[PDB]
């Protein structure tokens, strides 16, 4: 069941996603 | 007397360790009585703003990382490493990628106190610091590093 190898890949390739977007639309009203 | 010297890593390791000290910790350590770092000032707020936002809005991502990540000592930190290193392995860098990284580490941080684990406080800064300025140092310094963050974002709250 899951692998920390696979998870931690996972995890991370979503953080950069994650990140990436996140400055493509600022919710706060980019302030 | 030699160039070398470089404010920013200083400023980056003393504001991210401060973070996550005062932040894991909920007190309150403003006790300087002769500092001030202006520029930590404003990036502070920034990432108060910005923090308190993605941990509100993306709540649900931080808490899926830590759901599956689950750290309770040092070790782990390598692996986390990883982490950080293969996110950045593309070559995809800016302010929100930044900021989503050092928001999910202070959130992972802040458990990691809940569960009596402040030790593991120490790589976690470090650890974010030194990816950020070691492979992404350039990007930084290229963008301004605080300040230009400050001026994309900006955090005007004055009338007159």
């Amino acid at each position: 069941s899951e692998s920390q190898e696979d998870i931690i890949r996972n995890i991370a390739r979503h953080l950069a996603q994650v990140g990436d977007s996140m400055d493509r639309s600022i919710p706060p009203g980019l302030v | 007397a030699e160039e070398e010297e470089d404010e920013l890593y200083r400023q980056s390791l003393e504001i991210i360790s401060r973070y996550l000290r005062e932040q894991a910790t909920g007190a309150k350590d403003t006790k300087p009585m002769g500092r001030s770092g202006a520029t930590s000032r404003k990036a502070l707020e920034t990432l108060r703003r910005v923090g308190d936002g993605v941990q509100r809005n993306h709540e649900t991502a931080f808490q899926g990382m830590l759901r599956k990540l689950d750290i309770k000592n040092e070790d782990d930190v390598k692996s986390l490493s990883r982490v950080m290193i293969h996110v950045f392995s593309d070559g995809v860098t800016n302010w929100g990628r930044i900021v989503t990284l050092i928001s999910f580490g202070a959130f992972v941080a802040k458990h990691l106190k809940t569960i009596n684990q402040e030790s593991c406080i120490e790589p976690l800064a470090e650890s974010i610091t030194d990816v950020l300025v070691r492979t992404k140092r350039d990007w930084l310094v290229k963008q301004r590093g605080w300040d230009g963050f400050v001026e994309f974002f900006h955090v005007e709250d004055l009338e007159g």
